[PDB]
């Protein structure tokens, strides 16, 4: 029997006649079949609810059966999660006139290799214009993220790579996707945000450089951005829809902890779209 | 039901116990205890068994403060016992650091204050040099030790006192002040 | 730092119910505090904490505003961790074991609290 190498991304395995599929433990005894994988095409098997944790240190068999003969390929006893790689992530997009929008998750959704590991992922990637292709590399994105600074009506496209700066694994790239940002806002955003107290209350100031103006405040938790799965933006109350360049509210309005913000500019007919973002402690003094 | 507060005074961890809204109360008390890490049995702890006095050293038995303990107290009046409460203790939260006992001795430039000690924890001694509304902290444990505030004055009236502390949010309680002037 | 002791005070806030009931669902996961230059292992450590009281399963056992303001610490021990810049296999086992108790006792609400408190227990011994 002489012995086969091979790959892992995600929840499947890679070869590099029809094929069979086994594995013993290291301590093994027995010799267990993973449903499935046997006299299969496919060079790949993926086993989520077939293969209980990643985490053991396994030993495979594999049956490769050409005409009426079948050779023996054995593994070196390997563990899955040190050989495994990171699987394409999900990229999903939303355009604007001078900015993109990106949700992500992990390709194999549910992956059984994954487990815990997935809310802990950095992202990390390569955007550019579609013509001019000046490609300005991201490295150290959280599962969900938006991109400034760019012109309307302008495609750019991108491929995004899934990281997890725990296990020194790092994964392979999505495809590459392009969108072309709208025509530019009527209204554009509020620009350079700031906070501050006073006495026990709390007040925030924006730049809208256009008169008559409302503007619809909303908050985020700080730490709900690195989690891309199923998330929502509460409105400031006291700030809804105020008349002025400024709105406040009182001190117990948030409790300790970090938080993110946003500002929005609206005529009641053509709104505006989202200021940039910011975060705070919640302690000063 | 029965309120439960751990103090540690002068080197030993002591649970108390005090009773809310009970007629009948009990006469000997029994405590036990166990953890949660492991399925161990409850082990009656030795010297609180049936105990007249609402209060256990339980020094020897707690050791770490990386356990969730979990009491149960039971009480006795006959052929009758009458009741049990649980309760459960962190003890890097739920434990208090008394102060320990403690002299000053002015002399002409300086004070010796001695610090009781007797002959578990990741506790930090701070001894307070109070004087003229300014105060100091001094951060320096068997048997009797003994620390000098120098550089002190003549003619000045110094307070003193020192408390342990576990980490600074947690409070911390202070020793009564002691106070002299330097011969 | 200031992170444990804030970080304990929440998961021993979280409890439900009365450790005395859960006595019998206790069980010995044996965690691996040999580990505890560390930094590796503590990232690895901690994100699971983060990714495991996450489920939608870890939210229906537990207070909101006090998970949230569990997230919250933890999140900003991660960017700590994460500037800075086979352990973490035994780690990650570790969890795999927690994950099939929980699975197994179905998530009972004395199951919960076997985990919380030994959680506590995990977290302690890798601050100290
Ligand atoms: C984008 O440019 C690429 C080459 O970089 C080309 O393949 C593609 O067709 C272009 N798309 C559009 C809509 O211009």
């Amino acid at each position: 029997p002489q012995k086969v190498e091979v790959d892992i991304i995600d929840d499947n395995f890679i070869l590099r006649v029809t094929f069979s599929f086994d594995y013993q433990k290291t301590g093994m005894d027995n010799w267990i079949k993973l449903s499935g994988c046997q006299n299969i095409t496919s060079t790949k098997c993926n086993f989520s609810s077939l293969k209980l944790n990643v985490y053991e240190e396994i030993k495979l068999r594999i049956r490769a059966e050409k005409e009426n003969t079948s050779s023996w390929y054995e593994v070196d006893s390997f563990t899955p999660f040190r050989k495994a790689q990171i699987g394409p992530p999900e990229v999903h997009l939303e355009a604007e006139d001078k900015a993109i929008v990106i949700h992500i998750s992990p390709g194999t959704k549910d992956s059984v290799m994954w487990a815990l590991d997935g809310l802990s992922f950095t992202y990390s990637l390569v955007i550019w214009k579609n013509s001019s292709g000046v490609e300005e590399r991201i490295e150290n994105i959280y599962s969900r993220h938006k991109i400034y600074k760019l012109s309307p009506e302008t495609t750019y496209c991108l491929k995004v790579k899934a990281a997890l700066l725990t296990s020194w694994k790092i994964g392979v790239y999505s495809p590459v996707h392009c969108i072309k940002t709208t025509v530019e806002n009527e209204l554009p955003p509020p620009e350079n945000i700031e906070v501050s107290v006073q006495n026990q209350n709390y007040v925030l100031k924006w730049d809208y450089t256009y008169a008559n103006m409302t503007f619809q405040v909303q908050w985020l938790h700080a730490f709900l951005k690195r989690n891309p799965g199923n998330y929502k933006w509460k409105q400031i109350p006291d700030c809804e829809n105020v008349k002025t360049t400024q709105c406040v509210f009182p001190q117990n309005v948030f409790q300790k902890g970090i938080y993110l913000l946003r500002v929005q500019a609206s005529d009641g007919n053509n709104t505006s779209f989202w200021s940039e973002e910011i975060k705070f402690d919640t302690e000063i003094q | 039901s029965c309120t439960f507060k751990i103090s540690l005074r002068n080197f030993r961890s002591i649970l108390s116990w005090e009773l809310k809204n009970h007629s009948i109360v009990p006469t000997h008390y029994t405590l036990l205890y166990t953890i949660m890490s492991k399925p161990e049995d409850l082990k009656v702890v030795k010297n609180c068994a049936n105990t007249t006095r609402s209060f256990c050293d339980l020094t020897d038995e707690w050791r770490s403060t990386h356990e969730a303990y979990v009491t149960v107290l039971e009480g006795f009046s006959g052929n009758t016992t009458l009741f049990s409460c649980s309760h459960n203790f962190w003890l890097a939260i739920d434990m208090s650091f008394e102060p320990p006992e403690f002299e000053i001795v002015g002399f002409t430039n300086h004070i010796n204050v001695m610090v009781k000690f007797p002959s578990q924890f990741d506790l930090s001694l701070v001894i307070e040099e109070q004087s003229e509304g300014i105060v100091k902290k001094h951060k320096p444990m068997s048997g009797n030790f003994t620390y000098i505030i120098d550089k002190l004055i003549p003619n000045t009236n110094y307070c003193v006192s020192v408390y342990l502390e576990h980490s600074d949010e947690q409070a911390v309680i202070k020793s009564p002040l002691k106070c002299t002037l330097l011969p | 730092s200031l992170g444990s002791r804030r970080t304990l005070m929440l998961l021993a806030q979280m409890r439900r119910i009365s450790l005395f009931s859960c006595l019998k669902d206790r069980h010995d996961f044996g965690f691996p505090q040999e580990e505890f230059e560390t930094i590796p292992v503590l990232y690895n450590m901690i994100s699971q904490i983060f990714n495991l009281f996450s489920t939608k399963d870890s939210s229906a056992a537990w207070d909101e505003t006090l998970l949230d303001k569990f997230y919250t610490e933890l999140y900003q021990q991660l960017n700590d961790l994460e500037a800075c810049v086979d352990s973490i296999l035994a780690v990650r086992k570790y969890f795999q074991r927690i994950t099939l108790y929980l699975k197994e006792k179905k998530y009972s609400p004395c199951a919960w609290e076997v985990v919380r408190a030994e959680i506590m227990r995990s977290f302690s011994l890798s601050t100290n």
